[PDB]
DNA sequence: ACAGATCCCCGGGTACCGAGCTCGAATTCG
DNA sequence: CGAATTCGAGCTCGGTACCCGGGGATC
């Protein structure tokens, strides 16, 4: 019936709710973007970008046509598109149901739950079902290229760098790789150091050895990537371009991204 | 010379010149602005077309029609002049107390001279004789009169010994003197009290007072223990009522009463009164005779003020007490009230005056008289000549729009305050008159704001027009506009002083705008005939037609039932202390349940709601069971000679089990008051079904202004503080009320929820049968009404059985003057809340009953919209039945599933309403809220108001500060970083109260309006009426109605500068469409 | 020196508790 | 030794109840 039918069948369900698990009630303001090769998410958490890819292989079947769908997700304005996976909410699920029926600039998607009932049963709650509607004209500004130092930088120490950046904006901190991979954060508060590869100090990346230095003078760093709890696994690094973005990568099941931007160096 | 002398200029020589230096171009540029200052030694002057005529030389002939016979003594009128007048019409009654040795010269006749002898009161009945000539005839005799208990009398004093007594208990602190035992009379007469049936005849004093004094011993002064019993009624009340028949605007004939006596015309020189023929008659000289029908010739004047405000801003609204702040200009038009005629378009202005040949030849091309422009040199000299042409010509009737608050207090505050020329002897007597603005705004407990003028009608149209009209923003333009269908062509006041300044060619425009303003004002009160409606009252009530223009309504009732009273050996009680001394006992006041209102079904309802009326149901309340204060037995003492069922009815009211006497033991005043008055709405309502479907609304305006007079009946009862409250018997009626729609109900459910008993009751339902199951189905009540849902029936002849109906459930449940009616039946009815509805009658008209687009209050903008939103539910076709359709499910499942493929034509004005709100091509005068002051802007608890809020806004910059009751006009402008330092200056998600601003400095300094607060009030307003369809729960139609607004992301500008710059793809709308996919693809792999 | 009534719904502006929020200064736990 | 949980104190802001005040409906 529905063209663009989504599923999420319980095995991949139970895996995204625990991708969206850790990220409790940020990205229920999102704006879930749908083009046929996933869905992505966005939204602004502390004045910055943050992303979250859901590409096919993460829920059980996807197909859609037509143009790409943008719905913001906050429906009825106070219940959210994407509640169904706060990881303790409708707790033992089964089998959920996103699909649009429109057609191209007034599409509409419908989010059907189903909640277990024990023996391999299951009600279809029609009380707490979604009806979101495309927005019209959406301009969403996403990252894109390839970023040129992408280290792994894992759990415990992307908990040393939020804490070796500062408080306000008196203080800019500044990563600085220099060569022979030091990757150092530093500031006039604290420093913290690394070795750059391709003992729990290697801090492992590739094509390292373009040097860079940078300056980072959002005082939110430790904010947003906080409030998001990564476990870490990458800063992705744009340096070619004028004002080089910072954007940094959990790799748990999730994820999650947030793109800094960053004062003109290197 | 006079005896009685006159405090009218007459003759004068020296004023307080005041005069814009601007008229004098004999000074260079630097003299230019200010204004003149400092006595004269010339006799005032005005200039017509070229002569020099001293304003106060009556003689040659002057720019003004004279139609006065005395000025300053000396008699202006032809030898001989001797009319004989026996049918004389009187519009005014007044009292005036004059005295024995103050009118000796008067030669009078030796019954007079006795009437008056201390002193005493003489109604000076005041009027036209038909040929044309201004009578005024004076009838002595009259007493106002109070009685007091025999027995209370005899207690606390302990005839002749009375008056004795308080003759001179008044004494202290003296205000009254010399007051002998010839001052008032006592008599022993026997009469009951008004109050309950059980009250005995007793022995009263009927204390005769001589004059107007009746206050001070009515005052707590004399001895408050004593209930002194009627001491209210006014000369002209015991004037009116006990000389049988008499009536306050009504033609008399002047007849040889008795002992063949005869009135005396006074010498010209004793006239109390500046009119031709003047008659010294007494009480009974005087006859009623009827037959004549006839209006004689009253001059209607109608005036204007323009005024300039001076020295060191222009722009400032003027204000009477500056000495600078000048009148410029003023109207005067002067009509013949018996023809609707225009006569003499009279305009005084304040130096050189043109008026542009387009306004002199719309004129003669009217057939209207040429305006006559009168050139004063100085404003003194200006308003002594306004205030000489309305002493000598002597409008009977005047009117202007807003003339209470603006005109005449800012024209006597320019006169008192600053020339300081006496104002009381311009009225109609030529001394000691009254000339007297009354503002609510005294920090008071009064609605109106009162001119009363010494034999002048001050009828002004804003009251009338808003009174009769339901319309925002009641300014000239706009009720030009709506009530006249007119295009009026404004002149803001801000650019007066620029149009002054220039030569007279630009003062001429200005005296267009004067002039083409109290044309319309005219225009609106012969559309409006206001004189001849209160006419009708002033005769119903014996009040003057001053006291039912500006004195409220329990004082027309409370006159009838004097009338009534005291035929009946019945005495009306005066309780005292009123609310400053409050009830003795030693938020809004409820001083009772006061109606049911039952719960609405809440829906649409497509079936046939058929609503049946009770037919002005409190009064016929008051009728069906004599309910009055006379029959009131509220204990079971009094009413045990009498049976139950057949001579009395007991109601629990609020516990009390009140008795009230049924109609062949005592009958009612309130039942027999009423019958006057009924049969008055009942020729009103007579007349509606032969007029024009234009003339039927102001005959449909009168019967409605006489329903409130008839059901102030019971309002005046129920009154607390009042002149005479009895909540007994209000709550009484009420209580019956309540019960008379609950038995109603129980006998439409019991009796013909069978189809079988409506075929066996009204064999004419037989082919009436539409095919649906039936049920008859009460779905809401009011204080009369019963809507009864239909179900099953068609709506063809529902109301030619629904007759029936209203005449059998009559019949069979209720008394004989109760009458219930099937005044409508409705097709589509929408019941949206308790006293909100919208409906469509049967083929045809829209019944909106007051859903926020039947008030005065929401933005034009968005009732525009949500009255076209009521269309697409009522008139369409695919949205009724989609309307209808939703009701299938509850509220709760049209979150989910899509709503029914009918309502894309209901959703297509959301979202075009919402796509204009939004252009920068709006009219700002379109979403301009409006909101009442209602009350002195320092009395309010919650001062935190956004017409408050405007109000001290307007008031601080110099501008118009709307009095008590304006609508204070308002747009919320849009919150900025200007209208956020302004708060801290004059002091942050802003209040809608300190967003307010006026339009006129909305437009002039070019600011933005909030899109936020009128699209969330727009669909506010929406949503409120269209709950009904959905539930009735205001959040889940909240949560549908906006889902059809488109809605749109982008980031906030700058913000995608940065992104952008830092080389990121633009997404949808901002790129083109083939621009947003592929590079969204590119991003994934980016962040994969 | 003045003077019909009550009932009723919304909207704006307060002033709560509170349920849900992360966000820490001890932690129990590896 | 380790730095990975917590039940405490700060948050919002929903959403209650409140008043008021505007302005209808009904007599
Ligand atoms: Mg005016
Ligand atoms: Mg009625
Ligand atoms: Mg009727």
């Amino acid at each position: 019936g529905a063209p663009c039918q989504v599923v999420l069948q319980g095995a991949e369900l139970n895996g995204i709710l625990q991708a969206f698990a850790p990220l409790r009630t940020s990205l229920l303001d999102s704006l879930l973007v749908m083009g046929d090769r996933g869905i992505l998410i966005h939204n602004t958490i502390f004045g910055e970008q943050v992303f979250l890819p859901l590409e096919h292989s993460q829920f059980s079947r996807y197909r859609w046509r037509g143009p790409t769908a943008a719905f913001l997700s906050l429906v009825d304005q106070k219940r959210s598109l994407l509640s169904v996976f706060r990881a303790n909410q409708y707790p033992d699920l089964r089998r959920v149901e996103l699909a649009i029926t429109g057609q191209a600039p007034f599409r509409t998607l419908v989010q059907r739950i189903w909640t277990t009932t024990s023996d391999g049963e299951a009600v279809e709650l029609a009380s707490e079902t979604l009806m979101k509607r495309e927005l019209t004209s959406f301009v969403v500004l996403v990252p894109q290229g390839t970023p040129d130092v992408q280290l792994r930088l894992t759990r415990p120490q992307l908990t040393k760098v939020l804490n070796a950046t500062g408080a306000d904006s008196a203080t800019p901190t500044t990563f600085e790789l220099g060569v022979n991979g030091k990757f150092s954060v530093f500031t006039t508060s604290t420093c913290v150091t690394f070795a750059a590869r391709e003992n729990a100090k290697t801090v492992y990346g590739e094509n390292t050895h373009r040097t860079f230095s940078v300056v980072v003078d959002d005082c939110s760093m430790r904010a947003v990537l906080r409030r998001l709890q990564v476990a870490g696994g990458t800063l992705k690094f744009f340096l070619t371009t004028p004002v080089p973005s910072l954007c940094v990568t959990a790799t748990g099941p999730n994820a999650v991204s947030a793109v800094f931007l960053l004062k003109p160096q290197k | 010379g006079p005896t009685q002398r006159h405090t009218y200029y007459s003759e004068c020589d020296e004023f307080r010149f005041i005069a814009p230096r601007v008229l004098d171009e004999d000074a260079p540029p630097e003299k230019r602005a200010g204004v003149h200052d400092g006595h004269l030694k010339r006799a005032p002057k005005v200039y017509c077309g070229g002569d020099e005529r001293d304003v106060l030389r009556v003689g040659s002939g002057g720019f003004w029609p004279r139609r006065s016979r005395l000025w300053g003594g000396v008699d202006h009128a032809p030898a001989g002049f001797n009319p004989t007048v026996t049918v004389f019409h009187v519009y005014d009654i007044l009292e005036n107390v004059e005295h024995a040795y103050g009118m000796r010269a008067a030669q009078f006749h030796a019954r007079f001279m006795d009437a008056i002898t201390p002193t005493g009161t003489v109604i000076t009945l005041l009027g036209l004789t038909p040929e044309g000539h201004r009578v005024a005839v004076h009838v002595y005799g009259t007493r106002q009169y109070f009685y007091m208990n025999k027995e209370e009398v005899d207690r606390h004093l302990q005839d002749l010994c009375e008056r004795m007594a308080a003759a001179l208990r008044e004494s202290p602190g003296a205000s009254f003197r010399g007051i002998s035992a010839d001052h008032f009379e006592a008599e022993v007469v026997e009469r009951t009290d008004v109050y309950y049936y059980e009250t005995r005849p007793a022995l009263f004093y009927r204390v005769y007072v001589r004059s107007g004094r009746v206050l001070s011993y009515l005052c707590d002064n004399f001895c408050p223990a004593i209930k002194k019993y009627e001491g209210g009624v006014d000369a002209t009340t015991r004037f009116i009522l006990d000389n049988p028949g008499f009536v306050t605007f009504g033609w008399y004939r002047l007849k040889p009463g008795r002992n063949n006596t005869l009135a005396q015309p006074r010498a010209p020189m004793a006239f109390g009164t500046s009119s031709d023929v003047e008659f010294n008659c007494t009480a009974d000289n005087l006859a009623i005779e009827g037959g004549m029908s006839d209006l004689p010739a009253y001059k209607l004047m109608c005036f204007d003020i323009e005024c300039k405000a001076g020295g060191e801003d222009e722009l400032a609204f003027p204000v009477a007490g500056h000495p600078e702040d000048l009148v410029i200009q003023i109207s005067c038009l002067l009509y013949d009230l018996s023809t609707t005629a225009l006569e003499h378009v009279l305009l005084f202005s304040l130096g050189s005056c043109d008026l542009p040949e387009s306004h002199l030849n719309e004129l003669a091309a009217r057939g209207l008289p040429t305006p006559v422009v009168l050139e004063f040199d100085s404003e003194f000299e200006m308003l002594l000549a306004f205030m000489t042409l309305v002493k000598q010509y002597g409008p009977e009737f005047v009117t202007g729009y807003n003339i209470i608050n603006f005109d005449w207090p800012f024209l006597l505050a320019k006169l008192t305050d600053i020339y300081k020329v006496p104002l009381d002897g311009y009225g109609r007597m030529n001394g000691r008159g009254v000339f007297r603005v009354w503002d609510i705004g005294q920090s008071h407990f009064q609605k109106r704001s009162k001119i009363k003028v010494n034999g002048m009608v001050n009828i002004d149209m804003y009251g009338i027009i808003t009174d009769k009209i339901k319309l925002s923003s009641y300014k000239l333009n706009a009720v030009a506009e709506a009530v006249l269908k007119d295009k009026k062509k404004d002149l803001s006041y801000r650019d007066i002083p620029a149009y002054y300044a220039t030569g007279p060619a630009q003062r001429g425009v200005i005296g267009e705008y004067c002039i083409q303003d109290s044309l319309l004002v005219g225009q609106l009160f012969f559309k409006f005939l206001p004189h001849l409606e209160l006419s009708a009252v002033a005769r119903l009530a014996g009040i003057n037609i001053t006291r039912t223009i500006y004195d409220g309504q329990q004082i027309r009732v409370f006159t009838c039932l004097l009338r009534l009273a005291d035929q009946k050996g019945f005495i009306l009680p005066d309780t005292q202390g009123r609310f400053r001394g409050a009830g003795g006992e030693a938020g809004r006041h409820v001083g009772y349940q006061g109606a049911r209102v039952l719960d609405p079904t809440s829906g649409f309802h497509v079936n046939p709601v058929v609503v049946f009326d009770f037919a002005s149901l409190y009064p016929s309340i008051i009728q069906a069971h004599n309910l009055c204060f006379s029959t009131l037995s509220l204990r079971a003492d009094a009413v045990a000679h009498l049976e139950a069922g057949k001579d009395y009815l007991e109601i629990e009211v609020g516990g009390r089990r009140l008795f009230f006497v049924k109609a062949h033991v005592r009958e009612s005043l309130l039942s027999i008051l009423l019958r006057d008055w009924l049969a008055m709405r009942k020729q009103i309502r007579s007349r509606i079904p032969q007029s024009s479907p234009e003339e039927a609304v102001l005959l449909d305006k009168q019967q409605a202004a006489i329903k409130v007079v008839c059901n102030s009946v019971y309002g005046f009862t129920g009154v607390q503080h009042g002149l005479l409250p009895c909540l007994h018997v209000a709550a009484t009626v009420t209580t019956i009320g309540r019960e008379m729609l609950l038995a109603t109900r129980e006998y439409v459910h019991a009796r013909w929820a069978a189809f079988e008993q409506l075929l066996a009751d009204f064999p004419e339902a037989a082919d009436m049968r539409a095919p649906g199951p039936y049920s008859m189905r009460i779905i809401y009540g009011d204080t009369d009404s019963i809507f009864v849902l239909c179900r099953g029936l068609t709506a063809a002849g529902l109301t030619a059985m629904g007759d029936k109906m209203a005449s059998h459930i009559s019949r069979a449940l209720f008394l004989p003057p109760i009458k219930l009616e099937c005044e409508k039946t409705f097709t589509k009815l929408l019941l949206i809340a308790k006293k909100k509805y919208i409906g469509v009658i049967y083929g045809g008209k829209m019944l909106i009953k007051g859903v926020d687009l039947v008030r005065k209050n929401n933005c034009a903008f968005i009732n525009r919209t949500s009255r076209a939103l009521v269309d697409l539910l009522f008139y369409d076709d695919t949205v009724s039945g989609a309307a209808a359709a939703l009701a299938e499910r509850p509220a709760e499942e049209w979150l989910a599933r899509p709503l029914p493929e009918g309502l894309q034509a209901f959703g297509a004005v959301l979202v075009d309403a919402h796509r204009r709100i939004t252009d920068p091509e709006r009219d700002i005068q379109d979403f301009v809220l409006t909101a009442e002051l209602s009350r002195h802007p320092r009395a309010y608890t919650n001062k935190r108001l956004a017409h408050l809020t405007v109000y001290y806004k307007l008031m601080a910059r110099r501008a118009q500060v709307p009095s008590i009751k304006d609508r204070i006009p308002y747009v919320i402008v849009a919150q900025t970083r200007e209208v956020e330092e302004t708060v801290a200056r004059l002091a942050r998600k802003l209040l809608v109260s300190e967003l307010a601003e006026d339009p006129a400095y909305a437009i002039a300094h070019g600011v933005a309006l909030n899109t936020d607060y009128y699209f969330s009030h727009l669909l506010g307003a929406a949503c409120v009426t269209f709950k009904a369809l959905f539930g009735n729960n205001a959040k889940i139609t909240e949560s549908l109605l906006k889902r059809f607004i488109p809605e749109v992301w982008h980031p906030p500008d700058d913000v995608a500068a940065r992104l952008r710059a830092a080389g990121f793809g633009a997404v949808g709308a901002g790129a083109t469409a083939e621009e947003t996919r592929r590079m969204l693809h590119r991003a994934f792999d980016t962040l994969a």
